[PDB]
RNA sequence: AUAUCA
């Protein structure tokens, strides 16, 4: 299992999105990530206080875990910092930067525009955090110059003084990962013909972020809590935990390292490299050439896919799965781990019909069934049976595969010396067999329909198919040119009763998609069904006798 | 100070107790937890009022487990001390660097420094005592501190006094 | 991308049919709030035909020695006739399956009669006649107030919306509408004694069972009606193959709300 | 209401709202030379008072975002000169209940 | 096998909302973290079995919750994070509606 | 009318290939693309684009790009989609999900 | 691993990989019930997949032996990608790159080998004979040419 | 370490099995160890879904001369339920 | 808020989703060993004791049913309608 | 699991600042002037003189001796004796803080009957100082105004020296006579 | 990654 702690079970209520102040970044940190080596304290067999495990994450079936302890299957796992030389933008938001910029003074750090302005006020006024901010900008953007002195709110004559600085705002335009204005001047009235052509610095924009007013900021999308514009720009790396960048050790001669690992390790590198520049003398555009360097590793290590930009490329020629890569596609991690997920007590095979079946019940083969498990609750009403199916053990038909004491323990019957003389208690648990009549989630796939996923009841059969009553074959769109179904075991009390009660096959007859039955008479028994009705169609004594008696419920009366 | 605070406690009952003495045990189970503690955000709870009318709601039922959670609302006597607060007390121990002064539930140090020049050790003494030319402070000895600072520490709150001040010291 | 749009929508313990923030979509579910498994194509009789053969069908005048009920209908048939305090109750009921005419071919223009409503009206009426062995040659047990009140009560049992208030309660009033129309159409005076030749306990069965049955048509508040109209429509689409775009190529025109269209056409009255 | 021919130019579009209580309209002449309401799509809008609103928020329990929204420009919001906070009305024919009341809010 | 996102919806549609949780959970990904009170962070260096609790950094010995969600979010989480973004975990509500 | 003319169009999409679909389907189809005031269309621009949760938004192809967004504008997910509690692995508030249960001592009490 | 019920020296114990548990063989007492497919896990570091669509493939094997641990990724052309940015970001790699480059005498002895006709357990004998005596005072100033030799 | 729950009994001490011996599930066909220091185990056991007699078995070396064994099962497969025709 | 039992306006009729809930949890209960409120005739199943206890009203279980605005309906077990 | 409040604040992301506590009557934020009880009623803070006090306690562990047998049925110095006695009938006896605050609250305590801290208790609140002053006004034992404004500084200009030294007589005149 | 399955 997974060990007691004595704090409060609650549920997430709220999950509240933000940006990371690199205080807390710093703050949060267990490491300081100082070397791009992996483990190796020189030809060794441990991790270096350094990358991976400095005081990290604990992996290799070894608990070191700093006090922590636990060890992998309790661990989460915890972060590393790494402390960047200069500031880089997050790739990510380079544009909301871009646009902040565009809004605010590259000075003073006030906004262009201000209750002064009508159109101003007007957009000030939006209540959508959003629509707000879209509207501030096309409004900020084209205002070039920070205004000492603006009309009163009555007379064009008389101008009333608003905040400071008369300086002139750069024309911002990107050129990958980096941002360069073009102050428009002055010279003898024109100029520009021909203007100051500087890229901002990561630091300016910074500063200038400091220095927007929390009215101001907030006026914009931003919060003073969770999301200060000067988080945005990259001055502290969260490092992330093995966990996230699983490490494999094989054959000593061979080691795998994950793809962030090893974009780490050019961060740092391109990192410690930088620092060593400005440390020395500075020799300005060698150390802004290593600076677009760590710009690129930081950027291509949260997002390879960059428009403009060259892939990060690993050996092989493939390109480095970033992290937003992980995330994004279907089989990403929210449309392929979270939103769907293979699952256990599961299983799968080729169907096949069969008349005799129940419309509501479904052939599982003796194997499947032996497989598969429900988890019952020792209780007086089922205490002999279930010790009886506990004697019979894994391999008997009606057995059981564990035993769950309230210790929390599992005892496997396979293999445990005391599964003969195993003597049951209320409140264990006995994993045993899915039976006869247990209520299973069947399903064809696509699952366009809730009918594509319906209830049954169990009858554990010989031979290796689903057999399914054929009726039911069209809601599932199933037939037997070699098709095959799914089937899910509910695990709880609750669980069945929701199948049972709620989408057990014959609940679902009439459907609300065209308010009439989706099962039907088909193929044998509808070609049949004509026949034996028409006028000429008459049975002697002996059949009728048969037809009688094959119906189930007959009141016994010829 | 000492004050009476409304608090509540989030109980979580196994199904076992699901009889008719439940209120019972949750009371119980409510003293059990809450009666005694210190806490830094509401100092000592020491005694618990109106038990009569503890207020138990309705527990919702935790899914996967069987067990009911219920969120025992109550009102209960605290101590909560603070920086300047003037308190009475006595003398419990006695060294060479202060003595410790109990005020109800917690314990009041004086550093030698923080009494006038005068009130001197004396280790001479069963038991030992601090010396003034017309005092004597020993382990029976009522004092008037002024608190001029608390220590949140675990299942208690401990402070440092002085009585060097003005209508302070012995009594 | 159906099932996406849709995924947070249900129905409130209020009948209201809202999203994840509570926005309202639909007032009531499918602006009947009823449950579609629970609904059957129904014919309202009184949509169609000609105004005489309505008349015939309809018209009860107990101040007309050829147009009262023959006393073969009903007991009180003699004793009856000239009642001209129970023929102003005829006349209300008249009045109304007029009114009620005018209506249904507003909403319905072409004179559809045959729409799915909750209850089938029939299939109780079936069961009333074997349940209890209807002999069709001797007189009912009803009053014309039996009938003509009878029904008028039903209709204010047929609860869908249920809060004290004008609001909800003109809201309950409209939901029902259309079901009352059909109500009426199906259990009119004249109808239940010559067509249905009901006794009283029939139709106090037949009363009962309607208002059963009305009321376990109601959607229940839980349903996830949102995923349920996305697959709805989404499975109908996995099953398909003036010249105008159609088929799954309109539907994708139309999801997108497509600017520039294929068949963008005028259908000039 | 300013009911125009083909154009109002931009210098007298700007004495519009210079006026306040009191509030101005422009119609284009062209537009109008059909009742859109009319139309066998279009249903029966009724603008609620300050009070019937207040009561339609009360009976369901909403704030004016959880209400389905009216846009200003909307041929309809114009022809019955609705303002931003102002709740129509709607009463449309239902194939399911025979008349169905559904409510917008102005944009 | 896969319970995949088509299969969610059916059980959605169904209205089998613990049959869902299950599927989900139990019977797949399911993980215990212990979260911060004051900043809704996986922060906590839960000593469980000295039965310390503390988010240094928040200096919060006390206000400490457990709860349990799929690894793949745990995962997730911890993606964000060091992608500089906050999903502040949160077991109680402040906006009401 | 923009709604009446749109169910009108979906219902012949359905009707042309001889299928019946009720109404309430493609009236609430209708109805949740209406509502914000306009033609809000079932693409990545349309619906995933208005106020609802920000996990929810991200389930449905713009993923990366929608919780950057969301972390930049400091949103605040409520937890009342689908989407949000089963990211979670929470019980959905939907069906089963949508009321809550209690013991009560009083009822409990009456029947021994 | 061992059972903490039974405790016998020689610890007999099952990896019931299929059931996904670590079993005792004596008492049966499941000792683990997290575990992992090694293969496939390997799978997801040597692969097949060049081109980069697979979303398993996420790391890459390294040789701790020959090369320590020096991970580092290479600046190239993506889908996207001006001829432009690949130039600057690959002239600022120069900046800051010796030994590290006498990797390139592993790149001759590949290459002597391939003339000589010799294997691939061979070359990776020859390259770590060379990385422990290149940089010895033992050796210290003999032909550089005749110590690979 | 790490041993298959399967049985190793049909290995011969080459490790392998001699051609004739019929196996089964989980059972190892080819015995091999990745020594690291006392040795891990890199053995080979037949699908756990199938079965059979081994029908040949031939040992090998490469273009470079690694040494490398290939083992033949079959089977007889009837005709069965979900069997496509 | 909490709406007052003479102030409840939602169905007086159990909704099929509640019933599932119900006989799901009672069932789930009797399974964990929790005291039976009916005579079990005999029976052994926890889900067919947690449809007789329903059957004969016997469940102590309330059903907080929560409004788009937050505020609730309390309604017994006892006290609704199963037309289901 | 510990215990909570009626203060629902939401301290979302943003910590700190956690303002010091002194008596420039800045106590915490859970001992704030305008409490709410769980009714949800807006009531003021409640704070007592170490009799008041040692009244409340003793009342609460009486009153829960009483159900504690009914459930069961299917001079100072002598006060020391007496309360020794109720704290091993009803409290769980490992509560150690409550038998020594209740040793000390016997002798500390300036009023001893209950009629006797109900004038101290309406003398007092009538001055409109808040209730931290108007507690250590009961608790602390002054004779000038000056010992009083010294040992409580909050005072300081929130009442009259002759006011406050008119109400330190009538209060020496109310202590019980141990 | 190719081939394939309904
Ligand atoms: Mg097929
Ligand atoms: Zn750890
Ligand atoms: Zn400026
Ligand atoms: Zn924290
Ligand atoms: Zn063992």
């Amino acid at each position: 299992g997974q060990q007691y702690s004595s704090a409060p079970l609650r549920t997430v209520k709220e999950v509240q999105f933000g940006l990371f102040s690199p205080e807390e970044v710093r703050a949060i940190s267990v490491a300081k990530i100082r070397f791009p080596e992996t483990m190796d304290e020189t030809q060794t067999r441990a991790k270096i206080g350094g990358l991976n495990d400095p005081r990290l994450g604990s992996i290799d079936r070894n608990l070191k875990c700093q006090t922590c302890q636990e060890g992998m299957n309790e661990c989460p796992g915890h972060f590393g910092h790494i402390d960047l030389a200069k500031p880089v933008f997050h790739v990510g938001f380079i544009a909301k930067i871009k646009k902040v910029c565009e809004c605010v003074c590259m000075h003073c750090g006030k906004l262009l525009l201000d209750e002064h302005n009508e159109l101003m006020r007007q957009a000030l006024a939006i209540k959508d955090s959003k629509k707000r901010f879209a509207a501030i900008w096309t409004l900020c953007k084209t205002k070039m110059v920070c205004e000492t002195d603006v009309p009163s709110e009555d007379d064009p004559t008389q101008l009333v003084s608003r905040g400071g600085c008369g300086n002139t705002q750069p024309t911002i335009r990107k050129d990958g990962l980096k941002l360069v204005g073009s102050w428009k001047k002055d010279r003898a009235t024109g100029d520009a013909d021909e203007p100051e052509l500087r890229v901002l610095s990561t630091e300016e924009i910074l500063n200038i972020f400091k220095h927007i007013s929390v009215k101001d900021f907030t006026s914009l999308g931003f919060n003073e809590v969770f999301s200060r514009p000067e988080w945005m720009i990259l001055t502290c790396l969260p490092v992330p935990p093995p966990p996230v960048r699983p490490s494999i050790s094989f054959n000593e001669s061979q080691r795998g390292e994950d793809d962030l690992t090893f974009k780490l390790a050019d961060i740092l590198k391109a990192n410690i490299s930088l620092e060593t520049l400005e440390h020395n003398g500075a020799p300005h555009h060698a150390i802004e050439e290593a600076e677009s360097l760590l710009q690129f590793h930081v950027a291509t290590y949260m997002d390879n896919d960059i428009a403009g930009q060259p892939q990060a490329l690993q050996k092989s020629g493939r390109p480095v799965k970033s992290i937003r890569a992980r995330l994004k596609g279907k089989e990403g991690r929210i449309r392929g781990n979270l939103m769907g997920k293979r699952v256990d007590f599961s299983a799968r095979t080729v169907i096949s019909g069969d008349p005799n079946l129940e419309l509501d019940q479904v052939g599982v083969p003796k194997s499947i069934a032996k497989t598969l498990t429900y988890p019952e609750v020792v209780t007086p009403y089922n205490i002999d049976r279930l010790t009886q199916l506990v004697r019979n053990g894994p391999n008997e038909h009606p057995g059981a595969k564990y035993v769950i004491r309230d210790s929390g323990d599992r005892i496997d019957l396979r293999y445990s010396k005391r599964a003969g003389d195993i003597q049951l208690q209320y409140g264990w648990k006995v994993e045993r067999h899915i039976m006869d009549n247990d209520p299973v989630l069947f399903n064809r796939q696509p699952s366009l329909h809730k009918m594509s996923m319906m209830a049954h009841r169990v009858k554990v059969i010989p031979y290796s198919t689903f057999r399914l009553n054929l009726s039911v074959t069209s809601p599932y769109n199933a037939d037997f040119d070699g098709d095959e179904m799914n089937l899910h075991v509910p695990q709880s009390e609750e669980t069945r009763a929701e199948l049972s009660q709620l989408c057990a096959v014959p609940l679902q007859i009439v459907s609300p998609q065209s308010n009439k039955p989706c099962m039907g008479i088909v193929q044998d028994t509808l070609c049949g069904i004509r026949k034996l009705t028409l006028r000429d169609t008459f049975i002697e004594l002996d059949q009728v006798l048969n037809m009688l008696y094959w119906v189930p419920d007959w009141d016994g009366v010829i | 100070m000492f004050f009476i605070k409304d608090l509540s406690l989030n109980i979580t009952l196994h199904p076992s107790f699901f009889g008719p003495r439940m209120k019972q045990y949750l009371k119980t189970k409510l003293l059990e937890e809450v009666e005694g503690s210190c806490t830094g955000k509401f100092g000592y709870i020491l005694c618990v009022l109106d038990y009569d009318n503890i207020d138990i709601q309705r527990g919702r039922i935790l899914p996967t487990d069987g067990s009911a959670e219920f969120n025992v609302k109550y009102r209960a006597v605290v101590f909560k001390p603070f920086k300047g607060e003037v308190v009475d007390g006595t003398v419990v121990s006695c060294s060479q660097h202060g003595f410790e002064v109990q005020v109800g539930p917690m314990k009041v140090f004086v550093t030698k420094h923080l009494m006038p020049q005068d009130l001197t050790f004396n280790a001479g003494s069963n038991p030992p005592s601090y010396q003034s030319s017309e005092d004597v402070i020993t382990i029976k000895s009522r004092i008037r501190v002024k608190i001029e600072g608390c220590i949140s520490q675990v299942s208690s709150i401990h402070a440092i006094g002085s009585i060097k001040e003005d209508y302070l010291g012995a009594i | 991308r159906l099932v996406k749009a849709l995924e947070d929508i249900m129905v409130h313990y209020d009948n209201t049919t809202r999203n994840s923030l509570g926005n309202v979509i639909q007032f009531i579910y499918g602006e009947d709030g009823m449950d579609a498994a629970h609904i059957e194509k129904q014919s309202l009789d009184t949509i169609g035909g000609s105004d005489a053969a309505f008349e015939k069908r309809y018209r009860v005048d107990l101040l007309n020695t050829d147009h009262t009920l023959d006393p073969s209908l009903l007991e009180s048939g003699s004793e009856i006739l000239g009642d001209l305090k129970l023929q102003v109750l005829l006349d209300e009921e008249y009045k109304q399956l007029v009114k009620d005419r005018k209506f249904l071919r507003e909403v319905f223009v072409d004179g559809e009669a045959n729409w799915p409503l909750p209850v089938n009206i029939r299939r109780i009426i079936q069961n009333a006649q074997q349940t209890f062995h209807i002999d069709h040659t001797k007189p009912s047990d009803l009053t014309i107030k039996d009938i003509v009140l009878g029904v008028k009560d039903l209709q204010e049992n047929l609860l869908v919306l249920r809060g004290k208030n004008e609001i909800i309660q003109n809201a309950q009033r409209d939901a029902v509408t259309l079901f009352c129309c059909l109500l009426r159409s199906r259990l009119a005076t004249r109808r239940v004694l010559q067509e249905y030749r009901l006794t009283k306990q029939a139709f106090d069965w037949v009363l009962s069972n309607i208002e059963a049955q009305f009321l376990r048509s109601v959607v229940h508040p839980g349903e996830m009606v949102g995923v349920l109209a996305a697959q709805s429509i989404g499975e109908p689409a996995t099953q398909m193959t003036k010249k105008v775009t159609s088929g799954v190529p309109r539907l994708k025109e139309i999801l997108n709300v497509a600017k520039n269209m294929k068949t963008p056409s005028l259908t000039v009255y | 209401i300013f009911v125009y021919q083909n154009n109002i130019t931009p210098s007298a579009m700007k004495l519009v709202p210079s006026i306040p209580p009191a509030t101005i309209e422009t119609f284009n002449e062209a537009a109008l030379v059909v009742n859109i309401t009319h139309h066998e799509l279009v249903p029966k809008h009724i603008r609620l008072s300050s009070d019937e609103k207040r009561e339609l928020l009360k009976r369901y329990r909403l704030k004016e975002s959880q209400l389905p929204r009216i846009q200003r420009a909307d041929p309809v919001a114009l022809y019955l000169g609705l303002k931003r906070g102002e709740v129509v009305k709607i009463i449309r024919k239902s194939e399911t209940s025979g008349r169905y009341a559904s409510y917008r809010i102005c944009m | 096998l896969r319970f995949g996102e088509m299969e969610r919806d059916c059980m959605i549609a169904h209205g089998a909302a613990s049959f869902l949780k299950e599927r989900l959970m139990e019977a797949s990904d399911a993980f215990r973290v212990h979260i911060c009170g004051i900043c809704g962070l996986m922060t906590v260096i839960a000593k469980l079995n000295h039965n310390q609790f503390e988010c240094k950094g928040c200096d919060n010995k006390i206000d400490i919750y457990q709860i349990h969600i799929p690894y793949a979010a745990k995962l997730l989480f911890q993606e964000l994070m060091a992608m500089n973004i906050t999903p502040r975990l949160y077991t109680d509500r402040s906006r009401d509606f | 009318a923009g709604r009446a003319a749109l169910y009108k169009e979906v219902y012949n999409v359905i009707a042309s290939d001889g299928s019946y679909v009720n109404y309430r389907h493609m009236a609430l189809l209708v109805d949740v693309m209406t509502t914000q005031g306009g033609l809000t269309s079932v693409t990545r621009h349309g619906f995933n684009r208005s106020n609802t949760g920000a996990l929810m938004r991200c389930s449905f192809e713009e993923t990366v790009e929608i919780l950057f967004e969301a972390g930049a504008s400091a949103e605040l997910d409520d937890c009342r989609g689908v989407s949000e509690n089963v990211i979670l692995g929470q019980m959905a508030p939907i069906g089963t999900g949508a009321f809550d249960v209690m013991i009560d001592e009083e009822s409990l009490v009456k029947y021994m | 691993l061992t059972c903490p019920e039974c405790k016998v020296y020689p610890p007999k114990i099952v990896e019931r990989f299929s059931e996904g548990d670590v079993v005792c063989a004596l008492c049966g007492l499941v000792l683990s019930d997290k575990l992992v497919d090694t293969r496939s896990e390997w799978r997801t570091f040597s692969n097949d997949d060049h081109n980069g669509d697979d979303p398993s493939r996420v790391g890459e094997a390294s040789n701790p032996l020959l090369d320590g641990n020096n991970l580092s990724t290479r600046i190239g052309k993506g889908e996207t990608t001006d001829m432009r940015f690949t130039k600057e970001l690959n002239k600022a790699q120069g900046k800051n790159v010796k030994d590290n480059e006498v990797q390139a005498a592993f790149a001759k002895i590949t290459m002597l080998c391939d003339a000589a006709e010799l294997p691939k357990i061979v070359k990776d004998c020859a390259k770590e004979a060379y990385k422990l005596c290149h940089d010895e005072k033992t050796l210290k100033g003999k032909s550089m040419e005749s110590i690979m030799a | 370490l790490r041993m298959k729950h399967g049985t190793y009994d049909k290995l011969d001490d080459d490790g392998l099995i001699a051609p004739g011996v019929r196996v089964s599930g989980e059972d190892v066909i080819i015995g091999k160890t990745t020594p690291i220091s006392s040795k891990r185990d890199a053995s080979t056991p037949l699908r756990s879904t199938e079965n059979g007699i081994v029908d040949q078995v031939l040992v090998t070396t490469n273009q470079d001369g690694l040494k490398f064994v290939k083992v033949r099962v079959r089977t007889t497969k009837i005709p069965q339920i979900g069997d496509k025709f | 808020k909490a709406i007052p039992k003479d102030q409840r306006a939602t169905t007086p009729y159990m909704t099929k989703y509640e019933r599932a809930r119900i006989l799901g949890t009672r069932a789930l209960q009797i399974s964990m060993n929790a005291p039976v409120f009916v005579d079990l005739e005999g029976e052994t199943d926890p889900l067919r004791i947690a449809m007789k206890e329903l059957a004969e009203k016997k469940i102590p279980l309330v059903i907080r049913r929560y409004l788009p605005d937050g505020s609730f309906e309390d309604w017994s077990v006892e006290e609704l309608i199963v037309d289901l | 699991v510990s215990t909570s409040t009626f203060q629902t604040r939401r301290r979302r992301l943003k910590k700190v600042e956690e303002e010091e506590n002194a008596a420039t009557l800045q106590l915490g934020q859970e001992f704030q002037l305008k409490q709410i009880n769980h009714q949800g009623e807006e009531e003021e803070l409640i704070a007592l003189n170490l009799s008041e006090a040692r009244l409340v306690i003793k009342e609460a562990l009486v009153e829960r001796r009483r159900a504690f047998k009914r459930s069961q049925k299917k001079t100072r110095e002598k006060e020391l004796e007496s309360i020794d006695v109720l704290l091993e009938q009803t409290t769980g006896g490992n509560n150690k803080d409550l038998k020594n605050t209740m040793q000390y609250l016997t002798n500390f305590s300036r009023f001893r009957d209950q009629e006797t801290v109900g004038a101290v208790i309406q003398l007092l609140k009538s001055t409109g100082l808040h209730p931290f002053e108007v507690a250590q006004l009961g608790s602390l034992a002054c004779d000038t105004a000056d010992e009083a404004k010294t040992l409580i500084p909050s005072l300081n200009n929130k009442i009259s020296d002759d006011e406050l030294e008119r109400i330190l007589k009538e209060l020496s005149n109310l202590e019980t006579l141990y």
